[PDB]
RNA sequence: GCGCGUGGGCCCCUCCUGGUAAGCAGGACGGGCGAGGCGGGACGAUCCGGACGCCGGGCCAGGGUGCGCCGCCGGGGCCCG
């Protein structure tokens, strides 16, 4: 419920790259595409261009994949896979899948407050019954 | 149209290759006379290779 | 700039077994350039090339500045016509520092560079040796004359963020 | 078993930089004297007492990596300077003094002073290890690598090096390439000699390498 | 930027590991790598680099060519990184003991008939990881006809057959031929 | 270049020596030239038989094979990025004697003779290594006889 | 060993041929652009510096420092830029 302590979490860009002339035009949509014109100012990189996804804006590797609660992800839709996912697991919280219906949540959070695993989305789809 | 630049950066990118050890001793352009009196002197004593 | 006094010889050859030691008063301003400058005088006048040749000294002369002495520098400027050749004459407190002016001097007057000049000859001009007017007017026993730049004090009117009460007056 | 070998390697490297700090304090001391000597009696018998031409040179490279002729990249790299603002210890031989002119444009060079030598090697030095660049910390990590020269802490390190000594080669090689803060720099196109900073500084070399130290 | 293109000649590529799916030869080159990273024997490291190559790079020797080689020495262990193969012309095969990483069926019976034990690179590592009394055998690596292709077929100074039918007269007849 | 024939841009290579004209002294034939020795090849214009070409002239070589008349010369010749070895054959006259190594020979005597020479003297070995000039020592010169040096004017 | 692109190049130096001469037409050592971001040169693919992971300090090249527009003063000489 409570994760272990880590090091401070530093994310190098805090905005998404955006493809180049993504505003310009609809049909261009924002999903990130390597520069590849002849004369393209943003292959070249010039001043006052988006800035180019690099290896470099790497986040460190202990910090990698951790969500902001310091727990990291391990997606589960059923109960059989929470237990094995918490068997030996301090590192680690459990999303509810989306497609689990809210019978079976029930059953995944009764269970999980045993296991100590954290679950993230604990309060989801939660209207009494049917 | 014809130009020459860049043939001697091209040419030592990884060039001034030497002949090789095969090429300084060789048997090619001999006299033939040496040749032949070269093969009766190898072929007797420890030279001889042969059976 | 800082008056050096360098001694340098040939290199001692088989024809020479003992080369001729040359000295030379060359007023440079540190003596990496002391040094490169004996050597071009040398080559031209002595037919003696660094190559072939060693500085054996390069001694720093200080000189006192206790009171001022006019001073006399025979100099061959170089202009785009071509080399000439040139007297001056200053009033100043050491021969190093009167050459300084001199160098200010040919820069301004005849924008001619340090490495353009060659000094022929420096030498102290006595009050009745004086040739020129602007050294000869200063050199008479009384010289009383109006500040030169009075105006020059505004240099406080930069710091005091310009906004004085009432306009300066001189 | 290798505990002993450490605790007596290290107290016989100690007592070399304790000894042998004294010793060669006292042999600098002696090279001023005797040049202070011979100054005054040469000038006494009314002679001019030469000193000895350098045996050593700090090279610094003052120029960046565009726009090299290739032999002056050759130059350079036999040199170790591959970088601007880079500095090296070499011997001054023919060999060496003839090479140096042609590459004068993109260094600054001069003879160094111990002091010089010491700041140097001992806040930006490093050392050459199986090709990796190991900080020099300790006289013990110099020791093992130097052991045959003799040369068995860093005081030896900095006579060797200021002397030109029988130990040279070796020790130059030990010594990572310095790579040191920004250079001054009045010009970079001229020679020393026009008042710019390329080519031969002598002894200012030891002022301009100090801010970059 | 530093001037790292005079001197650094750029970087040569090796295999480190083998590429086989076979898990027996990965294995096996795991072990003998793990052995000559503790005891630095060359017989051991070479062994590791000769497990790795590639087929072509790792040619079969015969029992006859092992005959002839291990004819100075009976009690020293032979070692084949390539699979052995029967000679049928060598109608009487010594007594040998060899470690081939695969054996021909044939081979293998003929050795062990001859009283010679046909080891395996697994009973190499848990006898001999040291390698005493071991010697490491290579097959003819030029022995495959694509090496003997190779080459320009044209130039004067070839020595290499033409590529194909040809069946034609130009340059086949002599230098004076075209 | 519109022509290239074999003695193209070789009118003044070619030529003989301001009083060198006539036949070539006996020495040539008389000298005994011996397997791997250093020859080096300058065409000599009399003798126009058996001549090399103008790129094997002033290359250095050594005898790959010595014949009747003419003797065969191997020098490495730069094509684009590899160097060759051109192995041609040239007539005595041409190819002359090398003192290329003759430095290493006179050093290598030395190197050997020297050391025993101080072997029964001076127990420490003679240091055998060329340094190249090295800098200067304390060395004392008088000033006492000096001269002092001025610049002169621009005369004209 | 096995292939791929490329086989229209153009500039800055320096020596050139040639034309009266060009942002002209052909040659060549090197470098540059091509395919090199960044700072400066008001503006300029090539000039002067610097040749690039993502960053936080410090240093400082080249060029500058009245105000736009970051950053300067001091001294000597000159003066209808």
């Amino acid at each position: 419920i409570h994760p272990l302590p880590h090091k401070i979490i530093i994310k190098k860009r805090k905005n998404k790259f955006i493809r180049f002339q993504s505003e310009r035009f609809v049909r261009v949509k924002p999903s990130w595409r390597k520069p590849r014109g002849i004369d393209s100012p943003m292959r070249h990189q010039y001043r006052g261009q988006r800035p180019m996804v690099s290896i470099g804006y790497g986040s460190d590797k202990e910090t990698r994949f951790m969500l902001p609660c310091g727990f990291f992800k391990h997606r589960i839709s059923t109960v059989h896979e929470l237990k094995t996912l918490f068997m030996n697991n301090k590192t680690h919280a459990a999303q509810i899948a989306h497609g689990v219906s809210a019978r079976s949540r029930k059953q995944i959070l009764e269970e999980a407050k045993k296991m100590g695993v954290r679950v993230l989305n604990a309060d989801a789809k939660l209207r009494k019954e049917e | 149209n014809h130009t020459s630049k860049n043939q001697n950066r091209k040419d030592h990118r990884n060039g001034i290759k030497k002949p090789k050890k095969s090429a300084y001793t060789s048997h090619k352009g001999m006299c033939p006379k040496y040749l032949r009196n070269l093969r009766r002197s190898r072929a007797n004593d420890p030279r001889q290779s042969l059976r | 700039m800082q008056k050096y006094i360098v001694y340098g010889r040939r290199l001692p050859s088989e024809k020479f077994p003992e080369p001729e030691v040359f000295r030379m008063t060359i007023y440079a301003p540190n003596e990496i350039v002391a040094k490169s400058r004996f050597w071009y005088h040398l080559k031209s006048l002595k037919k003696i090339k660094r190559t072939h040749g060693e500085i054996l000294d390069c001694q720093h002369i200080e000189e006192n500045g206790d009171f001022v002495k006019n001073f006399g520098v025979l100099l061959r400027y170089r202009s785009r016509v071509g080399q000439h050749n040139m007297y001056r004459e200053v009033r100043e407190t050491t021969s190093a520092r009167a050459m300084d002016k001199v160098y200010s001097e040919m820069a301004g007057q005849c924008r001619a560079r340090y490495h353009d000049i060659q000094i022929i000859n420096v030498k102290e001009v006595a009050d009745e040796d004086v040739r020129r007017e602007k050294v000869a007017m200063f050199t008479q026993k009384g010289v009383r004359f109006p500040h030169p730049c009075p105006y020059v004090h505004v240099k406080r009117a930069a710091r005091t963020a310009r906004f004085q009460d009432r306009a300066p007056h001189v | 078993e290798r505990a002993t070998e450490k605790e007596k390697r290290a107290a016989l490297v100690k007592d070399h930089a304790v000894k042998s700090a004294q010793v060669y304090a006292r042999y600098y001391i002696d090279l001023v004297e005797s040049e202070k000597k011979a100054r005054e009696n040469a000038l006494k018998n009314n002679q001019l007492y030469v000193p000895d031409e350098p045996k050593v040179y700090l090279v610094v490279r003052i120029r960046g990596i565009v726009g090299v002729a290739p032999k002056v990249r050759t130059i350079l790299s036999l040199l170790r300077l591959r970088q601007i603002n880079n500095a090296v210890f070499m011997r001054c031989n023919k060999a060496t003094l003839n090479a140096l002119r042609i590459v004068d444009h993109y260094v600054t060079y001069g003879e160094p002073t111990v002091e010089t030598i010491r700041n140097l090697i001992y806040k930006r030095g490093f050392a050459k290890v199986n090709g990796q660049r190991i900080p020099i910390v300790d006289n013990n990590l110099i020791d093992e690598q130097l052991s045959k020269h003799n040369i068995l802490c860093a005081e030896d390190l900095v006579h060797e090096i200021f002397t030109c000594g029988s130990s040279f080669k070796e020790a130059n090689n030990f010594l990572w390439p310095f790579q040191l803060n920004s250079a001054a720099l009045k010009d970079k196109r001229n020679n020393f000699a026009e008042g710019g900073d390329f080519g031969y500084r002598g002894k200012y070399i030891n002022e301009f390498v100090a801010r970059m130290i | 930027g530093i001037d790292l293109k005079t001197g650094i000649k750029k970087r040569k590529v090796e295999r480190k590991e083998p590429k086989s799916p076979n898990p027996y030869i990965r294995l096996l080159h795991n072990a003998f790598k793990v052995v000559y990273e503790n005891t630095g024997e060359d017989f051991t490291k070479v062994l590791t680099k000769r497990l790795c190559l590639s087929k072509t790079n790792r040619p079969v020797l015969s029992v006859s060519r092992l005959a002839h080689l291990m004819h100075k020495r009976e009690d020293k262990i032979a070692v084949v990184a390539s699979t052995v193969t029967n000679d049928e012309r060598l109608v009487t095969i010594p007594r040998m003991t060899i470690c081939a990483l695969k054996f021909s069926a044939t081979a293998r019976s003929r050795i062990e008939k001859a009283g010679g034990r046909c080891m395996s690179f697994d009973e190499l590592l848990a006898e001999k990881p040291t390698g005493d009394n071991c010697v490491l055998l290579q097959g003819r690596r030029s022995c495959r006809a694509v090496c003997k292709k190779f080459g320009s077929p044209g130039r004067p100074n070839s020595h290499v057959k033409p590529k194909g039918e040809h069946k034609g007269r130009r340059g086949a007849r002599g230098r004076h031929s075209w | 270049t519109h022509s290239q024939g074999y003695r193209c841009k070789t009118r003044y290579c070619f030529a003989r020596k301001f009083r060198r004209h006539g036949m070539a002294n006996l020495t040539t034939y008389n000298r005994v030239y011996k397997l791997g020795q250093y020859v080096n090849i300058k065409v000599n214009g009399a003798y126009h038989k058996g001549m090399p070409h103008r790129y094997y002239n002033g290359r250095t070589g050594t005898i790959f094979n010595i014949g009747p008349r003419a003797l065969g010369v191997q020098i490495q010749k730069r094509v684009r990025g590899r160097i060759m070895l051109k192995r041609i054959n040239v007539r005595l006259e041409h190819v002359h004697p090398s003192d290329c190594r003759k430095n290493h020979l006179e050093r290598v005597a030395a190197n050997d003779a020297a050391r025993r020479l101080a072997k029964e003297t001076g127990q420490p070995v003679p240091c055998l290594k060329r340094q190249n000039a090295l800098p200067r020592a304390a060395h004392v010169v008088s000033i006492a006889s000096a001269i002092d040096i001025t610049p002169l004017k621009y005369d004209g």
